């Protein structure tokens, strides 16, 4: 099911796109996965303890 | 002149007292710790550097042997200010002497991960990849040839 | 040819709408291509002049953490909306935007005080919603143009700046670019082959002009280069500098010490503009000085003397050289 | 305030005279890994020089071979030959003759001594060879190329080899942190150098920022 919504938008079915280093500008080989993640944050934040 | 004027210029920060920092430490040691602190490694003697935020660096070897992740595991810090104390830092605890367990023979300086990843990817080999069968006058020229 | 090979030239600044815009370098030898790509995505994307806003103030709001009886949003989503408005600026360098509305319906970039230095790239970007009757708002807007980006936090450079509790800072996000594609092809070369033409579409905000960004940015990119174009050992560091001690102060005028102008006039009825020439001038001739009595003198002994100066010391060494 | 910062340099080390290492310092948050890989893009690709791409040996014409009187198979030869650098005067293209007998290694000292090239280390070692009655000849054209082409792109009897045009052999940039009074961290660069002695290697970063303005000056306002 993910593979068939994936292929509803233009995006590729391994969910894995070339990119490329900022850096240099040349490519990463094997092609390396991709998403929107959820992420949270924590109240350990350093500046309660340094 | 004064020792007031001195904490006064301290808490200013005037552009010289950065110099005057980055000059006293240019050499002295410091000491590193790990909340549980169960072998002779967990307190450790390095050479400070200056950074930005307020977070501690690390060489990832070293915290591969404080059994130290990164899931915001803390690290307390502590200067050794008499000159014995320095000097023993220096001499003693400082990184570049214990890469051996006192436990075992065996060296504690493992690289643990995420190197071990890159050498291996860079040492294998591709039956038909760009660039098979050819000679290379050295190192060098491989490398330039590649990047 | 072989050696000393030909050089590029910008043959196109095509946009598909206002801010997405595309260029085509060409043509580019070989290997340039990679080359001037990424270093003109990373030049754009690090440094570019922007003006966005940085300082705003509401006369009836005092800290952003507050709301106002009238609009829908908070204090924060407003500081947020603006930092989200994108403005250019032409004449000056910094300039001082006034918002008056009133009415129920949405506050967008339109409804500002414009002017003529200052243009809106985009009107239609909603600034928040009143949703009353008889509910207003009047904000001054402090955009100032500037490179890069800076925290709310690090540019504060006194401990009176944000004593006006209205002056609310809004963390300056100008950059005029968002994003830049870049991509190599095979250039329609009249007769060669394998030339490439670097065809680069920038995402940005409108305000700044493709063409003009990319020439901005090449500019940028031969400056820092000239640093080693030519080269060799050198050092800033000229150990045992030779400079007259002669305070730079005492070349400016009197009047430039904080205080009136009828004491300037005074010093001025004297004929007494330099510091450079008061500083051989004693408190002898004060109120032998044109009207000279309480007030003025007050001044004289306040602004003057107490700025680490003494009014009228000997010195040999003047004026090097005015 | 629209006006960058420029650096204030402060070492060029010389170590062996053909391999330097030189550091700038300060750069701007992100200059450093911009300058220093399109230095490093353009030194190792698009950086023209001269060097062998022909080798003809009257008596051998294959890569593979079994050929006596040198201990070294051909391979051996062609890898010698891609490394013997050789500046070039106003030609641009030129074949050289190393017809030589002897005893042991045939060095690059021997080839003919014309007036429109130069070799830029007469003591390198070519091939060595069998100590008696072995006099094998053989003839080597160069070209005045762009940079690293190998063979196999060359391929399409006369035998090949991998032309190497740019005079640099290798060349690293490593950017550190370097601090100004009250700033964080701005790039400090350290590109490490290394050419075939053809030309120094401060002046190959002078040669490769020359061509890399010139590329530019189409844009640039001042
Ligand atoms: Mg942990």
């Amino acid at each position: 099911e993910i593979k068939e919504l994936l292929k509803l938008g233009d995006l590729p079915t391994s969910g894995q796109i070339r990119l490329y280093d900022g850096r240099t500008g040349e490519q990463f080989e094997r092609p390396v996965t991709v998403g929107y993640m959820y992420m949270l944050k924590l109240n350990h934040l350093v500046d309660d303890k340094m | 002149t004064t020792i007031k004027a001195a904490k006064k210029m301290v808490e200013r920060e005037e552009a010289v007292v950065w110099d005057i920092l980055d000059e006293v430490i240019r050499e002295h040691p410091v000491l590193l710790n790990r909340a549980p602190t169960l072998h002779r490694l967990g307190i450790q003697a390095f050479e400070p550097v200056l950074i930005e935020g307020k977070a501690i660096q690390l060489h990832p070897l070293v915290c591969a042997a404080y059994n130290a992740d990164f899931d915001g595991d803390q690290m307390a810090v502590h200067v050794p200010l008499t000159l014995e104390a320095q000097l023993e830092a220096r001499a003693l605890m400082m990184s570049t002497n214990n890469i051996l367990s006192p436990a075992n023979g065996e060296p504690i300086i493992v690289p643990s991960q995420d190197v071990v990843l890159g050498l291996y990817y860079m040492t294998r080999d591709c039956v038909n990849a760009k660039g098979e069968g050819m000679v290379l006058t050295g190192p060098k020229e491989a490398e330039r040839l590649y990047r | 040819s072989v050696t000393e090979f030909l050089k590029p030239r910008l043959v196109d600044i095509e946009q598909v709408s206002s801010t997405h815009a595309k260029v085509t370098l060409e043509p580019l030898e070989r290997g340039f291509g990679h080359t001037l790509g990424n270093a003109l995505r990373r030049i754009l994307l690090s440094s570019m002049p922007g003006c966005a806003v940085t300082e705003v103030e509401i006369d009836g709001v005092l800290h952003e953490y507050s709301t106002k009886e009238g609009v829908q949003e908070d204090i924060l989503e407003i500081l947020l909306n603006l930092k989200g408005l994108a403005v250019r600026v032409q004449g000056k360098d910094e300039v001082i935007l006034t918002l008056n509305k009133s009415g129920i319906g949405p506050v967008t970039a339109a409804d500002i005080t414009h002017d003529g230095d200052v243009e809106i790239v985009k009107p239609q970007h909603v600034i928040c919603h009143l949703t009353d009757e008889n509910a207003s708002i009047s904000m001054r807007i402090k955009v100032q143009r500037g490179r890069g980006y800076v925290p709310a936090s690090t540019r504060i450079h006194s401990e009176e700046d944000e004593r006006p509790i209205g002056r609310l800072l809004v963390d300056a996000c100008y950059s005029p670019v968002e994003r830049i594609a870049y991509n190599v092809e095979a250039a329609r070369v009249e007769q060669r082959t394998d030339l490439d033409k670097l065809v680069i579409e920038m995402e940005t905000n409108g305000t700044i002009d493709p063409e003009e960004a990319i020439r901005r940015a090449a500019t940028i990119l031969a400056e820092q280069l000239e640093a080693f174009v030519d080269l060799r050992d050198v050092r800033q560091p000229e150990v045992k500098e030779e400079k007259p001690e002669f305070d730079p102060i005492l070349l400016r005028p009197v009047d430039d010490l904080e205080l009136t102008v009828r004491s300037a006039n005074c010093l001025k009825a004297e004929a007494i503009h330099y510091i450079g020439d008061l500083v051989q001038r004693t408190e002898v001739e004060l109120l032998k000085t044109p009207n000279l009595g309480k007030k003025s003198l007050t001044e004289i002994k306040d602004v003057l003397a107490s700025r680490g100066l003494s009014l009228g010391m000997r010195l040999e060494n003047w004026p090097p050289a005015s």
